[PDB]
Order: C-alpha cells, then sequence, then structure tokens
C-alpha cells in the first residue's frame, strides 16, 4: 500500500549495474522504484532521505557486496530496513554480517541459476 | 504476501 513498490540501497562503487540493469529492468517492468539519485530531496539530512524510502516503499532491495558492508548510509539503512521488509541481492562475493548469515538471498554471482534471478525478483516483489 |  506504499508509493513505491521498492527502495533500492546499494553503495555508490555497485552504481553502473544498479542504475543500468537493476532500475532499468525493474522500471520497465512496471515496477516503481525509488532510487536516490533522482528521488531523494537536496537539503534533507541523511537520515530523513533514507526514512523517505523506506516507509514510502513496500520493500527495500539491499545490493550486497563489499562496498555495500563498507558504507555507512547502506548500513544505517539496513538497520531500519530490518524492521520492515528486504530483498537482498548478493550481486558481488562478500563477507556477509552475522545478522544475515541466516536470511535467505538472490545471488546473482551463482551464474549457472542466473537465468531465474530475475523471474524471482520480479515474483517476490509483485507478491 | 508479506516477509515472515
Ligand atoms: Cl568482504
Amino acid at each position: 500500500g506504499k508509493t513505491y513498490d521498492v527502495n533500492i540501497c546499494y553503495a555508490p562503487e555497485d552504481r553502473e549495474w544498479v542504475i543500468n540493469t537493476l532500475v532499468f529492468k525493474l522500471e520497465r517492468a512496471g515496477i516503481k522504484t525509488f532510487v536516490n539519485i533522482r528521488d531523494d530531496t537536496p537539503g534533507n539530512f541523511f537520515a530523513e532521505n533514507i526514512m523517505d524510502a523506506i516507509e514510502n516503499s513496500n520493500r527495500t532491495i539491499v545490493v550486497m557486496s563489499p562496498d555495500f558492508f563498507k558504507n555507512n548510509i547502506c548500513d544505517k539503512t539496513l538497520q531500519i530496513g530490518l524492521s520492515h521488509q528486504i530483498i537482498p541481492i548478493l550481486y558481488r562475493p562478500c563477507e556477509v554480517p552475522y545478522f544475515l548469515n541466516h536470511m535467505t538471498y538472490l545471488d546473482w554471482c551463482d551464474k549457472d541459476v542466473r537465468p531465474v534471478f530475475w523471474r524471482n525478483l520480479f515474483r517476490d516483489i509483485r507478491n | 504476501h508479506h516477509h515472515h
């Protein structure tokens, strides 16, 4: 019942794939997406933009990578996201923190099952 | 359907 179907939480180092592949495909599929570089409010505090994205979206996609887990905004977003619903994507191999080590994720790195990645992602969002 |  939220304005956006999904918010995308990601590190700037992964922007190329996130914007040109993930957001591109989501929007083509009719999925309404909050993306910081378009939808953040300039002059709001970081925490305000985090909260706007989370509370106005049904779920938060978490784009896991080594750079995600070194990024302050990503961590703060994730912590609040755990109190709602998240869709973790393993985009690049990394050390996944203990509190995510028992959560099912969509594994982009597993090339042989890549043929079902988008099906699975879109199904969850639409469910 | 909501997670969890
Ligand atoms: Cl790592």
